[PDB]
């Protein structure tokens, strides 16, 4: 009976950084939406983290956000020949702030916003954010409408008001064209989990509600009293 | 400062917090080791369950008031103790052989009964614990089973993908929506298949939520004393469902030729310690 | 200043780490604490709650609800085996989508004693005895009751009590058996046989339905952590 | 739902009843043969887990005109488990028995039964 | 059901089990079983013995059969 | 007699990092098995470490794994002209986990798996792993079959269930093609060694069993009483 | 914390552990300084060795039980002390002039003798120490030598490369496999050359494993009390060989014309404190 | 913060180091400790166990088993040398695949006293005396018994006792001699000569076989560590 559980705790089950978003943004003139890359902060994009959160109804944690920003070189002509290091800027936007329309905008100063400048060839950039919500818990399921007359959106997409992370390059790149990809990682710590609930049997299809297709319970075996194999797979 | 502790194998570790924020420290990851029947009289309407039957007290906790220690309201008008505590009886659903299942949505299922739909129609906020008691009259030659479960925040998926759901199809006014043993083909209705329980989870895995069994052999009724579970302490009852009952028969009822075939099922909920806040002269509808 | 030396392990991003980091919202007070009921502490408390296991998991039955109801027909059989399954809590079709299995599937190694409680959903007047036997890996699955009797077993009187429970014991060469059990670190077969034959009176229906609930006993443990091979995705779903 | 006693002997349990009496032999509980009344020369080991399980024999079928059935137990467990794999080697032998005979009842199935362990029949 | 905890009864303290029967079960129905037309007719009877404190002596490399 | 042994201990004989594997993986599209490089964790690949382990029957140690990941440039055309630093990702897979079929797969998130991202031009990446087995000792010799009916594999290849290390690039490399080589090093510490046994006289031929060809005992000298040379090799 | 120690040449070193894991510290690398003959009566079968002869007690330790301090089983049925402890005698191998050598595999060499092959045929686990005693009747004009050795985990290589071995060729049922002084040409048999001892090691280097010499000048017999050596505390005896005897004559036997030429060799093993676990009604074959 | 300076030795991978490193399996409990017998502490305890040395290592004999058996024919010789070898424990063909040599070959420097125990495998009635002499490096190998007598020697009576042991003494200019001994830091020759001649009676075979066991005395030490020049590979063997 001296086999107690340490790696089954609520911390070690949830203190592992999972990838949440995959962005892509170039560094050239023309098509200004390709220069920056916006993302409203969900946890519902990637599945590998979503199933771990949707075992509990409510949560409350502090987080550790990290970014592995890597870049390539775009094909074609007029390439760099030689290229200094290129730095990236990650800006958080709170709910209700002014967003930049494009790159080199007026609003990229970020006096109040917690921007962070990161150089390539270094360690991945890291920050900590506390339990930030108006409510007392990050509710993973909200069985209720938005308006009191029962219209509007339905589901968890009413208390997910966490603003956006808008990333951009801060070099002009006079000669060449080069994309970069952003990979956001969430590692929640000091986690508390309330009201457990079953895992999702059906596959995920949306990031707005709990839509699903009716799937089978388990896989099929041969008979009611099938014991599998009596000897190995040979002969 | 200068702390020393133990690690999971003398051996120690000295970690200091170098930052002025509580959410900037590392993760903790360390532990410091003719017959007698009971009769619930609530309000002015009693029940009679059994002497031998267990009563499931929610998620461990009894339903209680919201004290001044954890209130965020401005002014707190009165809560009634007799006017809204009665054992209100809803409509009687009828159990047949091939009956799939039934569900309810209780903050929007008591809007017509008594003053519970006459207090929450005026006040903005709301908070109440519930004392569900579901019963079916048994006999010794009427084999069959039942499962009740009060799932909290039972977000239900729509029948057709890239659609929302409609309030007419999610809840009903006095009736319990059936649980098609097959798949609904609707364009705006709910995906009401019975082997996925609406939410998409496995229907065998509904036993985490407070649950009780109404096995016709050894039980006549079932009583779940559910507590108020919500993140925010107070939220309006017309745009939020606190939980959801689900009565799913796992074993179908099989009578004989000379036996009764109209076995009913009733639900007799009763709100415990119902509090209200924010009186606005509204009269919602 | 201080002449440090950068060891190997510098400028890396090991995922399962525990490092400090500066705060992005400095001096940000939080909402005060509330007592929501059901504050779970360890994940294994979900694997102590019973979840029905789909024992009749046949191909036609799995899609239907009738995969959880195991048939116990009344008559003179005395040879029929109501059910049999290898007790592999991780790979076996019977236990994998059950709550015990889903938490277990997250963790690579499993050590403990599983408990199967078989409820009888049947007429009050019905009476019968069933022998449920955990046969350890030994040699070959039990095929007749005399073979099952030798292995650890419980005789359950359906009439005297519904819900007889078998705590399958932990007998194993190694402290931990991998969830993806191989021939080595595998587990023994579990089977149920008629002892007297169900005796149902004229007024009640002869057929009855028995269901199986599976939850780990108190002494259960997990050892590693890994991706669940049950859920997947293709693109960034929007 | 109700309380039933469960004799756990070896690694196979039973469930009898709460209200049922259990007849303890000729008054005495089955015990070992101590050194006070042994006439052997050397005494090798006796197992406590390997041969104590509740072995289940074949299921006899009760009909209307069924006369009766008997057994002979030192030569009725020769194939089951290791009890027929210890006595097949050793010369002597001594064991007490814990017979439990069951038939699944119903309220509309009247009839009676008598079991009896006659010694030296 | 019925449970009899029989003790080892023999004159000699130890005797071989292949040429001696210690006792004999006898299941004799004194009253016959009478069901009705719509009732089950395959009522079984099982016996579930278990040897308690089984002792052995005189190991001989025999392997009887 | 004051010549006691310190460098003859079980630590200093076995606390030296030996190379265990040599991988090679490109960074181009097409032939997706050339993008990543898998390795089931043996110690039986390289001989220089294998003979040191096969002096003792059982072992129990904690390890220090290190990787010197170096890369070249592949010949041909469409070369980089200029190239930022390229980072590598080393992922451990436990026994019984989902493996990636190719690069840019869904399973490269590694929420539970202990991945490690390493940048070129830095110190070699390092991690510690404890005594991880189901048994009580890493048995170097298992004289026994797998199945109880004496079939299946025979030898040490039944208790070596340690999963795999799957390495990949995490840059797209839009222009060029470039391979990289992985060199895994094992340095066991806190070593305990049970039941010593003779060194292997014959050369190694396999990494599955103890197959061998019958070799001579020693080399041959001239006679029974040959003392070698009586004077130097001159004259 | 803040430790000070010595190094191998005042001079010291202060190293701290900065991590919360026991396997993350550095390596330790520091030390803190008519005639009388004995008769073994085990079970109910004795032997007579010599008064002057040494008995090699395994790897130093006497064979003992597996206590509750280091058990990982669930339930532990009985172990016999008389039924399986007898000095079982195997078949008598015959020593000639050009005899190469013989081996055995003892967990699968006692499967027919007594109850030791009637307990392990039923129970799943198994554990037993052994008390091998090999004897050959001597005379003063029968020069020659012998080496016995109980090598543990003697993995034997196949005759043909990129093949496995077969259970019929690795062990035998009642016979000892010969050790060809040359090389076997088989496609599935064992590589049974005598100057590599099967495992590929030098046959002169078999003296680490508990060994004894049966030199015909100064010794008549040899007794090795081998202990149970395995990583796991309990493993099945039908898919695992605990160790391996190897009787290799280093010096051939040279008699004269008027002398006996049928010198035999017997082995008389006896399992000490044999424990069993996991009774399954199997009866393996 | 702290203004350190990166010394030379930064971002390197010296193999024979001792540095800390973060854990990849955090909070991972282990299997508890078991007492397997034969827990060796130092490697030199393998070099204290005797291993037969192939003294008759002739070209035809090495392939055969008859390389460990040294001939001691019975007759009037009084000049024949049974064996002679330079006492180089590392390079010499006689001692290199023996256990003492194999551990020694791993370590570059050797210091201690070797012990050779020569057992006699022969008829009980045989009786003879042999002089085994360690001649130090001095000048030339002993070629006749009178030359051998001067150097340290032991007279062994085969009849009185089998297994006479010679502990070859450590007489050397330097504390440590390299395993790859050169003319400098070399070791003296060891030889064995007949003293009386084996006397075997009519009933026993005249020829007899003597074998040599070599193990280091307690005071043996190693000083460096290096690749063994005995085992090799070509590719990654699969
Ligand atoms: C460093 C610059 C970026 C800073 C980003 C701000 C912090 C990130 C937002 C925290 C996310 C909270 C956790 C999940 C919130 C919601 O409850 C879930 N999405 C539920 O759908
Ligand atoms: C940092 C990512 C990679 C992590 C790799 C996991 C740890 C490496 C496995 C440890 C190897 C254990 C030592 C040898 C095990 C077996 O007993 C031998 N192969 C015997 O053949």
């Amino acid at each position: 009976n001296y086999h107690s559980r340490t790696e089954s705790s609520i911390e070690n089950f949830l203190c592992r950084a999972a990838c949440v978003y995959i962005a892509t943004y170039k560094s050239a003139g023309g098509t200004p939406t390709e220069r920056y890359a916006s993302w409203r902060i969900n946890t519902r994009q990637m599945v590998q983290l979503r199933r771990k959160f949707e075992l509990f109804t409510y949560l409350r944690f502090d987080m550790e956000i990290t970014f592995v920003i890597t870049s390539t070189q775009d094909p074609g002509t007029q390439l760099a020949q030689d290229m200094p290091v290129l730095t990236h800027q990650i800006m958080y936007i709170p709910p209700g702030g002014p967003v930049p329309n494009s790159a080199t905008d007026f609003a990229w100063q970020s006096s109040t916003n917690p921007s962070i400048f990161w150089t390539e060839g270094c360690a991945p950039a890291r920050m900590s954010v506390p339990f930030i919500s108006i409510g007392n818990a990050y509710s993973n399921f909200y069985d209720g409408w938005s308006h009191f007359t029962q219209e509007g959106v339905y589901g968890f997409n009413s208390l997910n008001n966490m603003g956006h992370i808008y990333v951009r390059h801060v070099n002009e790149q006079s000669l060449g064209v080069s994309t970069s990809t952003l990979r956001v990682y969430f590692k929640p710590k000091h986690v508390r989990a309330w009201v457990p609930r079953p895992p999702r049997l059906s596959p995920y299809v949306k990031s707005s509600n709990v839509n699903f297709k009716p799937t089978a319970v388990t896989t099929e075996r041969k008979d009611i009293n099938d014991v599998g194999t009596l000897r190995p797979v040979g002969y | 400062g200068a702390q020393v502790s133990t690690q999971k194998t003398t051996i120690h570790y000295t970690n200091i917090n170098y930052y002025k924020d509580a959410a900037s420290n590392s993760a903790n990851r360390q532990d410091f080791t003719s017959d007698r029947v009971r009769s619930i009289t609530l309000g002015n309407s009693t029940i009679t369950t059994q002497e031998c039957a267990n009563v499931v007290v929610g998620y461990g906790v009894w339903p209680s008031y919201l004290q001044d220690n954890e209130a965020t309201a401005e002014d707190q008008p009165t809560q009634p103790d007799v006017a809204t505590c009665r054992f209100y009886t809803l409509d009687s659903i009828q159990w047949q052989k091939e009956s799939d299942g039934w569900w309810w949505k209780f903050p929007e299922a008591l809007k017509n009964m008594g003053l519970f739909g006459q207090n929450m129609e005026y006040h903005y906020l709301g908070r109440s614990g519930y004392t569900i008691h579901v019963q079916c009259n048994a006999s010794k030659f009427h084999q069959g089973c039942l499962l009740v479960v009060c799932v909290p925040e039972a977000e239900m998926g729509c029948s057709d993908v890239e659609r929302e759901v409609v309030a007419a199809s999610l809840s009903s006014e006095d009736t319990a929506k059936s649980f098609s043993r097959t798949e609904s083909n609707g364009q705006h209705t709910v995906q009401t298949v019975v082997y996925n329980a609406g939410m998409g989870v496995g229907v065998g895995n509904l036993t985490i939520f407070p649950h009780q069994w109404i096995n016709l052999r050894t039980n006549n009724s079932a009583t779940i004393v559910m507590p108020y579970i919500n993140s925010v302490p107070m939220d309006n009852m017309f745009r939020h469902y606190n939980f959801t009952l689900m009565i799913i028969p796992f074993a179908k009822l099989e009578y004989t030729e000379q036996a009764s075939n109209y076995v009913p099922i009733t639900v007799t909920v009763a709100p415990m310690c119902a509090e209200y806040n924010g009186l606005r002269l509204a009269s919602h509808q | 200043g201080l002449p440090t030396m950068l060891t190997p392990g510098s400028n890396q991003f090991l995922t399962s780490d525990d490092f400090q980091s500066p705060s992005a919202m400095p001096q940000f007070d939080v909402t005060p604490e509330m007592k929501i009921p059901g504050e779970v502490h360890n994940l294994m408390e979900i694997a102590e709650v019973d979840s029905v296991v789909p024992v009749n998991n046949t191909k036609e039955n799995i899609n239907s609800m009738e995969a959880y109801r195991i048939p116990v027909t009344g008559g003179d059989q005395l040879h029929t085996q109501v059910f049999g399954f290898q007790m592999q809590p991780g790979l076996n079709s019977v236990f994998k989508r059950t709550l015990l299995g889903e938490i277990l599937n997250y963790y690579a190694h499993w050590s403990g004693s599983v408990k199967l409680t078989f409820v009888f959903c049947g007429s009050a007047m019905a009476t019968g005895k069933f022998l449920l036997a955990y046969s350890p890996p030994g040699a070959s699955p039990p095929q007749n009751r005399k073979q099952a009797m030798l292995g650890t077993h419980v005789i359950w009187d359906v009439g005297l009590q519904s819900s007889c429970v078998l705590c399958i014991p932990w007998i194993s060469q190694t402290h931990y058996r991998l969830v993806q059990q191989d021939e080595y670190t595998s587990a023994g077969y579990v089977t149920c046989w008629y002892q007297t034959g169900l005796i149902v009176p004229p007024g009640a229906p002869p057929s009855c339905t028995i269901l199986c609930f599976a939850s780990a006993c108190n002494d259960f443990s997990v050892r590693n952590l890994r991706d669940t091979p049950f859920i997947e995705q293709t693109q960034l779903l929007q």
